[PDB]
RNA sequence: UGACUGCUCCCUAGCAUGCUACUACCG
RNA sequence: GCGGUAGUAGCAUGCUAGGGAGCAG
């Protein structure tokens, strides 16, 4: 608004406009200089209120590619992140007893939950007070789900390593007791 | 139904998802291509692609989803702690979660008992703290699951409670909108697991487009996606020490929930003056209109509520299934027939039987609601007018027909008895007159499993609408549980209003010129709401003066009140709100050396604010 | 969606949808690059037409930015905004650029679309960056153009070594030999299957597969090509001769079985890459392995363009140097597997360009490069970072399949970034020790174009003899049939029994086809032949055109067999300079 | 959030191209602003503008809009010029009293502590500002002390001797008694456990 | 680690519509 | 002297977007 075509020629008008008023000139005179200007503001009447929408609608444009850019980004990163997963994560299936045991299957279809039941090789046993571990975890070695686990790790909710050889039935009262016993399997 | 009872004599490690190997680009995987439910038997999913080169997005959304994946990459656990079916274990140590205390607010506390409040003796006195939990609390909690029993519901007079409900449920239009006319709000809350490790609801309803979602929508409408559930210990005041708890639905449930019940659950809270009043503003005098639609034509009216215990945590499969089923009964144009009943397995399989991640291991959830998903509100709503019809029903036919004086009534027993036991359709005509006559003698108004009856006396008195034992016993029979007669209020006045309804008691009021209903809240909760928040959410005044704005407003029918102190409360609030305003001002002229000029806030501290929210003009 | 421009590394969002390659281009540079060419077609986060209902206008200056979309005149509305104005294209970062003086550079890279030989001479003349962008469009439009041939249906086998053998409608037929290596799949009753990699040659269509399959009906086969990714590291890190020889450690006990190769050696301990000028054969398979043992503390990467050409690299390995301390990656083509696969971290590992992961190293050795062009080299670079390089070979071999060029051939020196430094930059070594050939071809080619830098070898036994013929030739599809000169290969063994105990030389290997039904001599191709000869060859030259007859297509040729073998230039094109035996033809 | 240090006023304002960020009021904040490199100055947020994807830095190159703050270049009409009427906008933009001698604080904060007339500037000040001027010795032998390679030891030999190399073009460091030098090991991810030992 | 629906207050921004006031142009 | 048109300003209403907060099931 400070350089368009309409600038000149208003700044001519006016030029001409304030030197006749200080010539003082004929009635004539003075109403051409009423109305030259007065067409002076009739050209602005576009120049400095069309370019300043435009403006507007060229940053509200311009921001919103910019969110739409962020987007698209973002949803690679998330792309990439759950395919590394996927693939990082699968190699944990440990192929062998998977691969024999849905073959026994009449079409390879078998209920999710045995997978873990027969083809995990880390048992993980919570017990809530000392005469519920009497009957299970008894031993250094104990059975379940049809198989022969045997205890490697005992520890409690503060997360620190207690030896098996504490665990008692006068010793019972000084530990915190979630009891999280991790054992695995035998051949 | 038939299920339901032959499947109590099958082992429990068969049911739930069904998995594959399939290869992608030449590397194995495992996949749920179907699932073992309880009730419909065995589902086999259609379009699961046994080859495949590479996959682009949606069928990562799909295959991250499952539980399956992780489920064959976790290790066994026994747990012992809980009688619900573990199914395995993330991560190498279980989490222990707590929930810290409240935060006092010492100078409010100090500004209340220089007004005089807190006498040895008074009337109103703190109830509501912020109860702190242990340890092994959100375990010990989700255990509430063994309340629920496999329940075989009756079949022949479900079958009629149904058509009497859909009755009920009549008014309303529905039906599938394409994914670019779905609105959500609060578009930046969690979504589910184990998506809210990269962002939350916001990243994935941007990175998806339109098509992408349409196909998402229309895949499912010929599948099935198991999903998981996390679980959450909530931070909210109460009244019991028990523990609350919610459960965040993973993101591509809702993402076609919303798609499929949107249009139906929007012109439910959009109409005013019918049986279920979601969506009703209290306020700017609303409640005397819904009281005024109770007392519609009833003859000699008491009032009569009932409150279930372990609403949530005790429901029957069956009825939830027929929940379900009559929500998506308007679809009759923009579905097929079996479109329908792979969008009601899919709500069945993500919202009933999920996996639920209580702690940091995965369970079986053996049934009940998850109240995270978009039709809890709803649903609810609809099983208590299933059981409130079917109380009546109960009530209405145990009576003996000799002593019953009326020849229509009488009648109409003889016919109910026909269409039950007797005949195998619906017939239109007969469950017209019935519900029209429970709509003569049985008004109701029903939200979220509050409820509240204007019913008949003299009727009830000699047994043909429920009174309050035929709901006892339906629930006994029907719910497994026991409603106690010690929850259950009874009016026999009604120039005051019902005695409790979504804890607001209800006061009759001199306004104007004329009479008008008005809730007020118990004043214990709000002075416990002012007294005790979560650090520097007030903490203190001067940075959070709109909690005080809004607690006076919920708090002004309290004036009315003729005792004496519950005004008191409103009045307390009232100078507080003002003696922190003419602080702060204090406070940034003290510190400048300038202030306010032009505030117009002189309309906080003075009634004439807060009474123009109970006048019926806007 | 957003990156760095080519000419500034301004960070911009735009890409010319006229270019085969689609690069990011900066604000100013992307308006003085779309202002002087056919590239009416820019792409950013939306692509930048008129997508008003049933519109088709589709240039920049065309339209008008009006509301949320973009119009031409025919759908703008009133308030509007001309895209094109301040002589610069309205995308993101309007006030991040700096714009390039150098852009007509950048116009004929983009507008010559890979034809003449002035395509890789602008292709070398021009920018590091500019350079490679120019190495992957030659990569995109070879690949554009060797698919735009039938696919090659079998429909009945009649036997082994040729087939009952068809292709698609109208397309032509690819030409011959093992630069068309054809990998072709087959369905069973939905997608395609595995068949096998073959070479199809005229017979019947002779296949000289490197694998092996029981072919049947409904066979077909294509010149399979991939997704060439962009190149992200630059083809060579810029090399500065060290203070002090760092990384390295200059050890004290040495074999001085090669004599000629620790004074390279010590001076490779201060610079970044070295290419030794050796010419064909001058014990070029030694020298990493004698810097094995001369600097047995750093992790030497063995690497060839090919994986049949890396046979010198992955031979004395197991010879000399200890066998525990290589590996070699092989994918799943068949080659050399006395290494250990899949074996990243390694002292030695030795692979082709196409299947080694990235890793980091501290020298690097690397064969063959007068085949190789900036993307292969750019490929090794980003995948392995070391602290010093050596590269073996010479400007002065057959280049690469250049099948774009039509036109007047290429320049020696013109080959790639290291030919054109080992004639401008200087020659970073030179040797004369070939303990191979006689006196004869090392004069030979001291003289002709291996700068004079060779001496007298060794024995001239006088068993290489050259004629004074014409021949004629004809041409049959991409291929040349020469008789005068297949008749007169007997007719010119006849003068001693010993000849044919030799292999067959030919350009176009139809004349090995057919000359063996009459002898069954074996086939030798002119093109992949480096490192496997025999002690004498026969060399018939079949044609006069500059497919054979250019400056150095003949030039290790020559140089195949030890001391004897045929030197016919019946081509008028270096014939008349030598100096031999010959006799009248009989 | 405290008492600036050559006014003891309230004040909200943390010079950003600065070395340890002080506290400085208002008034004494133009000051120090306006005499030297200092274009850079934080607050409870930070001065760039704020308008998506900006590239401004300077703190007279911002202008005040809503809640948030644009640049000449992003800025809609509705601007307010930050650097005005001789003091930047900050809170408690009243209770200021400022100083015309800045120029000791002037130097000091932008002084490199290269030369000797560096260390009597540190002798030639107020008590607050040979605090700051201790301060920023400190923080300067901290920013050098870390502009040599790690010393990476590659391969052993008998005691006294190893094979010691260095991280990628860092200069030579000193080797006298004056650091006492301590590295840490890795198993295959994180630092742990070398020792301190001193290099000759 | 932080769920779904439903009402209510407050602050800002834009759009539209309306009303109103002030210089210019036209009959 | 009126009508109409375009400019800048103040006022009201609604609709929408965005942020913060409180109650209910
Ligand atoms: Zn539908
Ligand atoms: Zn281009
Ligand atoms: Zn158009
Ligand atoms: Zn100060
Ligand atoms: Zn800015």
């Amino acid at each position: 608004f400070s350089s368009l075509p309409s600038y000149a020629a208003f700044a001519t008008a006016q030029e001409a406009y304030e030197q006749a008023v200080a010539n003082g000139d004929s009635e004539v005179v003075l109403k051409k200089l009423k109305k030259s200007l007065n067409v002076a503001k009739s050209e602005f009447d576009r120049d400095a209120a069309m370019q300043r929408k435009l403006e507007k609608m060229a940053d509200q444009a311009m921001t919103q590619m910019y969110k739409q850019a962020r987007s698209e980004d973002k949803r690679a990163k998330v792309t990439s992140a759950m395919q590394t997963m996927l693939f990082t994560m699968l190699r944990k299936l440990d192929n062998d007893a998977l691969n024999n045991i849905i073959n026994n299957a009449r079409d390879g279809c078998v209920p999710l939950n045995i997978i873990p039941l027969t083809t995990a090789a880390k048992l993980m046993v919570v017990i809530p007070d000392y005469n519920t571990y009497k009957n299970t975890c008894d031993g250094t070695t104990f059975t379940y789900a049809s198989a022969l686990w045997e205890i490697q790790q005992v520890v409690d909710a503060d997360s620190k390593i207690v030896q098996l050889s504490e665990i008692s039935m006068d010793n019972s009262p000084n530990l915190a007791w979630p009891l999280i016993v991790t054992a695995l399997r035998a051949n | 139904n038939f299920n339901v009872l032959f499947s109590t004599v099958f082992p429990p490690t068969s049911f739930g998802p069904l998995v594959r190997k399939i290869f992608v680009d030449g590397v194995p995987f495992v996949v749920s291509t179907g699932y073992h439910f309880r009730e419909l038997g065995v589902v086999h999913n259609q379009d699961v692609n046994l080859h495949s080169s590479r996959l682009s997005f949606k069928e990562l959304l799909v295959y991250a989803a499952d539980p399956a994946m992780h489920a064959a990459s976790g290790n066994l656990l026994l747990d012992k702690r809980t009688t619900c079916f573990s199914v395995a274990a993330l991560t190498n140590n279980v989490a222990f979660q707590t929930v810290k205390p409240g935060n006092f607010n010492k100078d409010f506390y100090d500004f209340a008992v220089s007004k005089g409040f807190f006498k040895e003796g008074s009337s109103v006195e703190l109830k509501h703290f912020f109860f702190a939990q242990d340890g092994n609390a959100a375990i010990s909690d989700y255990d509430y699951y063994r309340y629920n029993l496999p329940t075989m519901c009756d079949i022949r007079q479900l079958l009629f409670v149904v058509e009497v409900v859909d009755k009920y449920f009549d008014c309303y239009d529905g039906g599938c909108i394409n994914a670019n006319q779905v609105i959500v709000n609060n578009l930046d809350k969690s979504a589910g697991f184990p998506f809210n490790k990269w962002g939350k609801a916001r990243l994935y309803y941007d990175s998806m487009s339109y098509e992408d979602q349409d196909a998402l929508f229309a895949y499912t409408k010929r599948n099935v996606i198991p999903t998981i559930t996390q679980m959450n210990l909530k931070y909210a005041i109460s009244a019991k020490n028990r523990a609350r708890t919610v459960a965040g639905v993973s993101i591509c449930s809702t993402m076609t929930n919303r798609q499929f019940h949107q249009k139906l659950l929007k012109s439910i809270a959009a109409t005013r003056g019918a049986t279920v009043v979601i969506g009703t503003s209290k306020f700017y005098g609303g409640w005397h209109n819904m009281l005024k639609t109770v007392y519609s034509d009833v003859e000699n009216p008491h009032l009569m509520g009932w409150d279930y215990p372990k609403c949530d945590r005790a429901m029957p499969n069956m009825l939830r299934i027929m929940a379900s089923l009559v929500l998506a009964r308007k679809h009759t144009t923009c579905c097929s027939l079996s479109h329908r009943f792979y969008r009601l397995a899919n709500e069945c399989a993500q919202v009933l039987s999920e996996m639920v991640m209580c702690g940091g291991s995965l369970y079986v959830k053996p049934g009940g609601t998850s109240s995270g998903d978009a039709t809890t509100a709803y649903a609810n709503s609809v099983f208590n007018i299933c059981q409130a019809v079917t109380a009546n029903v109960n009530a209405l036919l145990s009576t003996d027909g000799n002593k019953i004086a009326d020849k229509y009534v009488r009648n109409l027993q003889h016919r109910l008895y026909e269409c039950l036991y007797r005949n195998r359709d619906v017939d239109t005509d007969f469950v017209n007159e019935f519900y029209a006559y429970l709509r003569k003698h049985f008004s109701m108004m029903i939200l979220s499993d509050d409820a509240v009856v204007c019913f008949n006396s003299t009727y009830a008195s000699q047994g043909l609408v429920a009174s309050i034992k035929n709901f006892k016993s339906v629930l006994y029979y029907q719910n497994n549980v026991f409603m106690s007669e010690a929850k259950c209020w009874t009016e026999t006045d009604l120039t005051k209003g019902p005695h409790e309804f979504c804890s607001q008691h209800t006061m009759l009021v001199k306004q104007g010129d004329d009479y008008v209903y008005l809730p007020y809240p118990d004043p214990s909760r709000i002075l416990g709401a002012g007294c005790f928040v979560d650090d520097i959410v007030k903490t203190d005044g001067t940075l959070m003066i709109e909690r005080f704005v809004s607690l006076a407003i919920d708090a002004y029918p309290l004036t009315k009140h003729p005792n004496q102190e519950y005004a008191d409360v409103f009045h307390l609030y009232l100078q507080y709100i003002r003696k922190l305003h003419d602080e702060l001002t204090g406070h940034m002229l003290d510190m400048y050396s300038v202030m306010l000029t032009n505030d117009n806030t002189s309309r906080y501290w003075e009634p004439e604010f807060y009474e123009a929210m109970y006048t019926p003009h806007t | 969606a957003v990156g760095a421009c080519v000419l500034c590394n301004s960070q911009t969002s735009l890409r010319c949808g006229a270019c085969i390659r689609r690069p990011f281009l900066c604000c100013k540079c992307c308006y003085d690059h779309v202002i002087s060419t056919s590239h009416k077609l820019v792409l950013s986060v939306n692509p930048y037409v008129c997508n008003a209902p049933g519109c088709d206008v589709t240039d920049v200056t065309q339209l008008y930015l009006g509301g949320m979309s973009y119009y031409c005149k025919s759908h703008k509305p009133p308030i509007s905004f001309p895209l094109c104005a301040n002589g610069q294209v309205f995308g993101l970062y309007k006030n991040t650029c700096v714009g390039s003086d150098n852009v007509t550079d950048f116009n004929a890279i983009a507008t010559c679309d890979w034809t003449n030989a002035g395509d890789y001479i602008l292709a070398n003349t021009c920018t590091e960056r500019l350079k490679l962008f120019a190495a992957e469009t030659l990569k995109a439009t070879e690949e554009t153009f060797k698919l735009s041939y039938g696919i090659a249906t079998v429909r009945e086998v009649l036997s082994d070594r040729e087939l009952h053998l068809s292709w698609e409608v109208g397309k032509p037929r690819p030409p011959l030999n093992r630069n068309y290596v054809f990998t072709g799949y087959r369905v069973t009753k939905n997608s395609k299957v595995q068949i096998g990699e073959y070479t199809f040659e005229k017979g019947a269509v002779v296949y000289r597969g490197t694998t092996t399959y029981k072919l049947n009906v409904g066979d077909y086969f294509v010149l399979t090509s991939h997704t060439v990714m962009p190149l992200s590291a630059p083809t060579l890190v810029p090399q500065e001769h060290y203070v002090r020889i760092t990384g390295l450690y200059p050890t004290l006990n040495i074999s001085d079985e090669f004599s000629s190769n620790v004074a390279n050696y010590q001076k490779v301990g201060m610079q970044k890459y070295s290419t030794l000028q050796g010419p064909p054969g001058t014990g070029k398979s030694h020298f990493a392995i004698g810097l094995a043992l001369y600097y047995p503390s750093a992790r030497i990467v063995y690497t060839a363009c090919s994986h049949a050409a890396v046979d010198a690299l992955c031979e004395k390995a197991l010879k000399y140097l200890p066998i525990d301390k290589c590996s070699r990656i092989i994918p799943a083509v068949e080659c050399f597997d006395k290494f250990k696969v899949n074996s990243t971290l390694e002292q030695y590992v030795f692979c082709t360009v196409n299947a080694l992961p990235e890793t980091t190293a501290d020298i690097v050795v690397f064969d063959e490069i007068s085949m190789a062009t900036n993307y292969d080299l750019s490929v090794v670079n980003a995948r392995l970072r070391a602290k010093h390089y050596v590269y073996i070979g010479d400007p002065a071999q057959l280049p690469a399949p250049r099948t774009l060029l039509t036109k007047g051939t290429l320049e020696p020196e013109y080959f790639n970034s290291v030919c054109r430094l080992m004639k401008t930059i200087g020659p970073d070594m030179f040797l004369g020790t070939c303990r191979r050939c006689p006196a004869e071809i090392v004069d030979t080619v001291s003289a002709l174009v291996y700068d004079n830098k060779l001496k007298a070898h060794k024995d001239k036994s006088a068993q290489c003899f050259k004629m004074f013929y014409k021949g004629v030739i004809t041409h049959d599809v991409s291929s040349a049939i020469n008789r005068p000169q297949i008749g007169v290969v007997r007719e010119f063994l006849t003068r001693n029994p010993a000849w044919r105990k030799a292999v067959f030389i030919s350009p176009y290997n139809s004349q090995n086809a057919v000359a063996s039904k009459i002898l069954g001599l074996p086939t030798q191709t002119v093109d992949s032949s480096q490192g496997s000869e025999y002690d004498y060859v026969i060399f018939t030259q079949t044609t006069e055109t500059a497919h054979s007859c250019n400056v150095n297509r003949f030039n290790v040729a020559i140089t195949r067999a030890k001391v004897g073998i045929l030197c016919i230039m019946s081509d008028r094109d270096l014939y008349d300079k030598l100096q031999f035996t010959s006799l009248e033809i009989p």
